[PDB]
């Protein structure tokens, strides 16, 4: 039983590891637009209320 | 002295155009032929003598072609011992219903910060009697605080505990300022502090002067109300040599109302919608609310946190004005614990064991750590659970959840919030019941026992009724 | 006195729109008549926008403006030091005026290519983890850089402080003239850094340039370019300064609301375009001269306040790309009982063991690659007791080294002790003791090495470096001392 | 990042929670009892 | 009217954020320069000037109240947007109507971890 | 023509022409001042009068001061006579060695080559380095994305390709130093004079240094790319050579452009770059190219700001690269020289049709190997440890000594070339050298140094 | 490309061939294949007869190739067409629009040139407000009713634009 | 001219994305309001003006095609950004190019799950 949970365990935390790496890139790439994003409409905001002077 | 007349009126903004004798930046005008005074400041000399102003109070009715007269100078507002007991706004008229205010001396609103020379450096810890204030982020006398929070955390409870506890323990004089906030507080105040005898309607020996410019005033009430309560509190700093009590709620406030009118005046906006003037005008008005070699001004300032960002640039740049911050958090106050004071963001210029003491500084510090180390290990407990931990660490679990109750508080004024009654602990009593928590003299005890209560002697009793009841 | 002048066409929020002055040069300083002094920053056809040094009240429309006919300078030399000083040098401590002979513009241009020799003089700090992590030369600009609250200012006036030792020596060569500039502070703040340089007895041999925040945003823009004027001065005549401004985002501040008011085109944050040109050409002038040019220096250290630790913002940005490294500090460290905060992960020093003494080369490499190693295999901590020897070794002497880094306030130490501390350190005499123990030991330990063994110290100080007598002699020490340990 | 778990609020963090919970009223009972 | 003649009126504004996007639009119009996502510089004004006249008045003058309920609509859960952060520092409480509540089963779906009541039991009679 | 400032706005000047305009982009010298400024024209905003930004501080300016128009382009000096020297991005000499005595001055605007003028082969350039060639090997006229900073050795990477296209292909190079900070713009000028690429005394210098520094206004930083790139596009043109042009660091370049077009009152575009990003990022980019007399090939320093691929900045610079060399820490760490990452550098001519089938091959499987011996140390059978084995011989081989280096290690400077390379890896994958230890291949040239070396 | 022309053919296919009543499809900045797939797909159907007087739908289009100002009117001119058939028959009308977010996107083309400041994302300042004066005809009244289904596009995947 | 000739023409832009590139700068050096990630309202009349002309002519008009194959570059994948989504909505279906499938070998790295064609299955031989 034990060599059977300890390589379980090993295989169950591999896979844990692999799935929370994946969704890490996914955010990533999800953050990078969000702050692009976020830069662009502040600076939309600052020139559209520089423009109505 | 000089008369101009209106030639625009944009919102709160107003245009006035002088033939002789244009008035200076900042002189209050008067506008001729309106039920009530209204009070228009100068703010910028457009040329073609013509002259921007702010209104410090509404622009209804005002037509152009409608005559306004220069006083000479500011604001001008009733100081002296008089002002005390009383209500003012922003432009010093009494708002209490209870007749003018004959003071002898009249002082402008708007006056230079005090000099380099003219500071001190005095740093003695005031002893609130609230547990996590003394022992995290001691406030000290003379010195600025700043409570910094978002909208429902506790600003205005823990405000109005620290004027309960300090200023009735107080000998000098306070000055509430409210600033953009809520009229209904402002009643509430008013009257808690009648009855509690701060406030004398009869007999004047009232200990405290209010001024209000509460939310439904224009932005030029509440960009200035600030001014008015800083020069009460400087007449009776300055003039008379007393130690004041200056309370400011909302300090933000002060900040938002300059961006309501700034794009108003002609100016490309800064960052996250500010005023380009941000950082100076909270400078050219924080660097007045100071303890001088002339005078000591304690300054508790609750300062409203947007969104509970922290990081917008009212927030940020009122950080660097204070003594003695103490940061609310939504993420404690959803604990159950109050104050909701953050303790591993909370921050005292007097946390210095040459200070405070080599004891008082080792046992924050120690709070601080297994705080710290609680919430490093709380991630280990998400995934592992909780049998799965070392036994060092579930000791150093239960030590910091302990500790946690332990800094939360019942307060005299939130006893109808709780049905609790006011604890008021002592400095030494706060330092030996944490020193005794983070030592292991109660890890018997439950955790529930530290909840609400004042000394670790009403620990221990809470915990000993808690057993005999099951 | 015949003087050129003009009028005011216009006055608001600090800024003069001001007829005439036909004359008047970029950056020209002009007197208004009520006393105030301004700077043309915009030359335009029709008119001249003029930045107030101080506050606008007293401007009217209408008012003369004349000519000086000078670009902005401040004044410089030895008469400055102690002395407080505002942003155009002006006595503000009441100690009477500054009897200053020299006068130098505060917009100079950087030396160039060939002025300049490599960075190799270490500059000391006195904080072990600056000293043997990230070591400062002189010639270089290290960033401070951080969120509030983080230790930043305690780094600048331990490194402040700790320049006595060779201040008060006789060796002319590794004299460090120490200048703060303090943008944007309280004047509270800065009366208190007064007192504890003064109580260190730190400010016989330090400026402080001070624009606080009622100052305008003029003169809180300017500040930093009076101080590392004041700082030039000694870097030109063969001595050797350091400036501390504190901080760089304050003065971006001040840049921005001049620019904004100016109606100059905003950018990133509303930053204007040349907010990058503002602190690089105050950040070139930081240089390390050759002998050929008297072999002065100029160190930089500029400070830069983060928000949320986002070091990606507009001019955290700015300054990271300037810089020849960065000193990073962490809250969490902070609050973890690792202070100073230091993030050795994240900070660099691009000059690097150039900049260290032989000794300290000796064991700061071998505790930055334990610390590595350490930093690699640190998650594994919470489970350390179920893995192999070699990792908990690892975990052990990382968690040694990592309390061996801890340190005081106001209290920088000599670089000869920092050598036998991280000697003690990574040589393995700290395994056997447990970790709660480690800073006391420092403690203890050090004081006997300052008592009984003037000897080693003396030698290891004189030589630069550990020889194999000065190696033995520690050796025998550390393992006398540990062994008759509590 | 050392509380960022339990921060970010989720069903990461709001297991945490309910696993410290039980623990925790588990050994105040445990302790209650003794007492 | 009812307030300032002894009588206890209730008014719902439903709801403050389409005020608000129509106060941006006759200001955007009025060439009044733009602030946060084009908002005027005084939407909270716009607001608090509002809000503000719901009171209890005192026995002197009839004792009446006006009760305000104003509503705002959040997109996506964002209380951290401009309008709504504007009315909840406002306001004297807030009742958070979440739409995960809403779809377990939970109606009204109030989240009463983040509803507050800035005056409490004493708006509340003894047994309740 | 002369003409008269009208205007002083920070960078930017307006001067006011009373007859004949001067184009766009023309250099206008301002008179009477201590030190040469000069600005380029960049708008006509009528009423005779242009907009220009500065090449230099504009402090001290005077409204209605004397400004004369050159008639050109900002010209430099282009020539043999720029080797070993350091210019600014107006040409002049900033090393205090005197004029620099050319016989011919180039506008450093000028346009990209015209359509029939385009090589219409791909080809690779032979830099000589086993890992380059092999594995991500340098198109001749392309642009090559160079990653990594401090502490992996770039600059002797940089003198390393200088000097093996100097000897191999014979053909000068050129960098510029966009944005470069003055203290390490000094380094690597005395690097360069120690490991004999400069040279002070004769007239065998290899490359040509162009500087723009940090504390330079925008226009300056903006255009000293161009005056770079105007110096190598002499050696390409005149010479008829292969010319190397260094830029450091590109994305100062964008950085640059940006701030000049937000200083010109231009509407930012996207997270805050300027609206002609692409476009100005092309007209620089376009001239480095393979013409029919010679071919000009870019090594540029690429830096990737908040480490994120899609910002706009490194999004266009990519669109231009043909290769990628990445430079990693972790390979450094192991004693490897070059530390060029052998699984990270890519390129666009590793491709069959372009390098040939047997070099596509060879490249194919010593990645794959590689990778496989990535995928084994993740755990740590029967050829696992064969794989294990030749994976490692591959590592030790990927690492070469460099002449530019020979002062400091002692070693002799290898520069391999193409064939033995692909021959040398072909050997170690094919099996022929499982007797030999793996420290054999280590810092060694073509596979005949490997076996001597494992003969002692 | 996530299925709103499926859907709303699909619905055509279920609610207008069994209805009663009239019904009105107004193609606001969409393909114009797709009006011409629709039109014949409609012949051959039966529902539109071209040899007598037996149609009972109205087809109006202003699609993606038109101009800015085409796109902002036609969207009306299908509420025209409803509102008769509402108002001046009783009849219970159908009224089909795809896609009514171009309306809105086409007053934005114009707003920039009308020389108005930009609101929100670079929207007209009067989009609400020309949003609800367009709304508020497609209403059913006690004249008679007016079932609309209407394709809403939405932009980048945001659901808060 | 060869669709509207009898003809047929098919026609490739590569890319539309470095055209809207284009078309952002010559609005923002207009001075024209930038909307999602600076670029201007009409940009996606900008792609559906042009490919609406692709189009296949009955037999009264000649009986001529014209086919397009606008080629948009996405950046780390992302298809729900602005420019995809404009010319997704203007195109008859899309063929993804995937990096992951590209760098396995798998080349065309076309992902067939992902692939549509609206209009060309009624196209197809009949043995295919
Ligand atoms: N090495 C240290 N040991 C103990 N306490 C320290 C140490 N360094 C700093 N502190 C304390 O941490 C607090 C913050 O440090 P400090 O004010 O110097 O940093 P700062 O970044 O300049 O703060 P601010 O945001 O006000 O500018 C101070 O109260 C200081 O006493
Ligand atoms: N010390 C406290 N004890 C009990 N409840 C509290 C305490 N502080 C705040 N609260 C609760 O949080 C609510 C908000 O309090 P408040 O002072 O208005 O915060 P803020 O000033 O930041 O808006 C209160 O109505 C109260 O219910
Ligand atoms: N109900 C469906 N069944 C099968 N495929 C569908 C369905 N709806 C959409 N799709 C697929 O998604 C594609 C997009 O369809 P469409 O409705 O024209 O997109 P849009 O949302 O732009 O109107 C279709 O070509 C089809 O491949
Ligand atoms: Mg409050
Ligand atoms: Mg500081
Ligand atoms: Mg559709």
């Amino acid at each position: 039983s034990t060599t059977s949970e300890q390589s379980a365990r090993m295989t169950a935390m591999d896979n844990a590891s692999k799935n929370a790496s994946e969704m890490i890139d996914k955010l990533t790439l999800t953050f990078n637009r969000t702050r692009q994003a976020v830069i662009t409409k502040e600076l939309i905001e600052i020139i559209s209320g520089a423009a109505a002077l | 002295a000089a008369t101009g007349r209106i030639v625009a009126v944009i919102g709160a903004v107003v245009d006035v155009q002088f033939d002789e004798g244009l008035p200076p930046i900042l002189n209050a005008l008067e506008v001729q032929g309106r039920e009530t005074r209204l009070v228009l400041e100068v703010a910028q000399h457009l040329g073609e003598s013509t002259v921007r102003t702010i209104a410090m109070d509404g622009t209804e009715g005002l037509v152009r072609g409608q005559k306004v007269l220069d006083s000479g100078a500011p604001i001008k507002i009733p100081v002296g011992p008089e002002t005390l007991g009383r209500i003012m706004n922003v432009i010093g008229e009494p708002i209490d219903e209870r007749g003018p205010i004959k003071t002898k001396q009249f002082a402008p609103i708007h006056a230079e910060a005090p000099e380099f020379m003219e500071m001190s450096v005095e740093q003695e810890i005031l002893v609130t009697g609230i547990k996590v204030v003394d022992l995290l982020a001691p406030y000290a006398k003379g010195g600025k605080i700043g409570l910094f929070g978002g909208a429902g955390v506790g600003k205005t409870v823990l405000i109005m505990e620290l004027i309960n506890n300090v200023a009735k323990a107080h000998g000098g004089y306070s000055v509430f300022a409210g600033v953009g906030e809520r009229t209904r507080e402002g009643n509430d105040l008013y009257h808690e502090m009648i009855e509690s005898g701060v406030i004398n309607l009869k007999d004047a020996t009232s200990k405290v002067a209010l001024v209000y410019g509460q939310m439904n005033e224009p932005p030029g009430a509440r960009a200035r109300v600030a001014l008015t309560g800083l020069t009460v509190a400087e007449y009776f700093r300055d003039q008379e040599g007393q130690d004041v009590l200056l309370f400011i709620d909302n300090i933000f406030r002060f900040t938002q109302a300059g961006s309501e009118v700034s794009a108003l005046l002609g100016r490309i906006p800064s960052a996250v919608g500010y005023q380009p003037t941000l950082a100076t005008d909270m400078g050219t008005m924080q660097e007045r609310i100071t303890t001088t070699k002339k005078g000591s001004i304690t300054s508790v300032q609750a300062i409203y946190v947007p969104a509970d960002d922290l990081t917008d640039p009212a927030p940020a740049t009122t950080f660097a004005h204070l003594d003695a911050t103490t940061v609310l958090s939504r993420a404690i106050a959803e604990l159950g614990i109050y104050p909701a004071v953050d303790p591993l963001d909370s921050t005292s210029r007097i946390m210095d064991p040459n200070i405070v003491g080599s004891e008082h500084y080792d046992v924050a510090r120690g709070v601080q750590k297994i705080l710290q180390d609680y919430k490093s290990l709380q991630d280990i407990i998400a995934i592992l659970g909780m049998d799965e931990l070392s036994e060092e660490d579930k000791l150093t679990v239960s030590r910091a959840r302990k500790i946690q109750r332990f800094l939360s508080q019942p307060f005299q004024v939130a006893e109808v919030f709780t049905g609790h009654m006011g604890k008021l602990v002592p400095l030494k009593e706060t330092i030996k019941g944490f020193q005794q928590i983070l030592a292991g003299e109660y890890d018997h005890l439950p955790e529930q026992a530290f909840y609400m209560v004042g000394p670790i002697e009403e620990a221990v009793a809470k915990a000993d009724k808690l057993a005999e009841e099951h | 006195d015949l003087e050129e002048t003009g009028r005011v066409l216009s006055i608001g929020d600090g800024i003069a729109r001001v007829h005439g002055l036909r004359n008047v040069q970029a950056e020209e300083m002009v007197e208004f008549s009520s006393g105030l002094k301004g700077m043309s920053l915009n030359l335009e056809p029709d008119n001249v926008g003029v930045v107030v040094f101080g506050n606008d009240k007293l401007i009217k429309e209408g008012d003369i403006v004349k000519r000086t006919g000078a670009i902005v300078d401040v004044p410089v030399g030895e008469e400055l030091l102690g002395r407080v000083v505002d942003a155009l040098g002006n006595a503000i401590d009441g100690k009477g005026p500054i009897g200053s002979k020299t006068r130098r513009r505060v917009g100079l241009k950087a030396p160039g290519i060939i002025p300049r020799i490599s960075v190799r003089e270490p500059m000391q700090t006195g904080i072990k983890a600056v000293d043997s992590l990230v070591p400062i030369g002189r010639g270089q600009r290290e960033l401070i850089i951080g969120d509030r609250q983080t230790g930043k200012t305690s780094i600048a006036i331990d490194t402040i402080i700790n320049q006595k030792r060779f201040n008060d020596g006789s060796d002319e060569k590794k004299k460090l003239y120490c200048i703060y500039v303090a943008i944007g502070q309280k004047r509270s703040t800065v009366a208190q850094l007064v007192k504890r340089l003064t109580d260190a007895d730190a400010m016989k041999y330090t400026i402080v340039v001070s624009a606080t925040a009622s100052d305008a945003a003029p003169l809180q823009y300017l500040a930093p370019y009076s101080g590392c004027s004041m700082g030039e001065y000694f870097r030109d005549n063969g001595k050797h300064a350091l400036i501390i401004y504190d901080d760089l985002s304050k003065q971006a501040v001040a840049y921005r609301q001049m620019s904004l008011l100016l109606r100059r085109p905003p950018g990133r944050e509303a930053y204007p375009g040349d907010v990058f040109y503002l602190h690089s050409r105050l950040l070139e002038r930081a240089a390390k001269m050759n002998d050929a040019f008297g072999g002065g220096s100029l160190t930089a250290l500029p400070v830069i306040e983060t928000q949320a630790g986002d070091v990606s913002a507009y001019i955290p940005t700015n300054v990271i790309s300037i810089t020849d490294g960065q000193i990073f500090l962490e809250t969490e460290l902070f609050y973890k009982g690792i202070r100073p905060a230091i993030n050795v992960g994240l900070s660099v020093s691009r000059v690097g063991s150039a900049a260290q003494t032989r000794a300290m080369k000796q064991v700061a490499g071998t505790m930055k690659l334990e610390l590595a190693q350490y930093r690699e295999v640190a998650a594994f901590a919470q489970f350390g007791s179920d893995l192999d020897a070699a990792t908990q070794q690892l975990l052990s002497r990382g968690v040694r080294l990592t309390e061996l880094l801890k340190q005081g306030q106001y209290s920088p130490m000599a670089i000869e002790e920092q050598v036998a501390v991280i000697y003690a350190g990574v040589r393995g005499y700290l395994d056997k003791l447990e970790p709660s123990k480690i800073t006391k030991f420092e403690n203890a330990f050090l004081s006997h090495v300052v008592s009984q063994h003037q000897a080693l110290l003396g030698t290891i100080r004189a030589d630069g470096k550990i020889s194999e007598q000065s190696d033995a002699k520690l050796k025998e020490i550390v393992t006398n001392f540990l062994a008759g340990f509590e | 990042g050392a509380g960022s778990i339990r921060e970010a609020g989720g069903a990461f963090g709001k297991r945490e929670q309910a696993e410290e919970e039980r623990y925790f009223r588990a050994q105040s009972r445990e302790q209650l009892a003794a007492l």
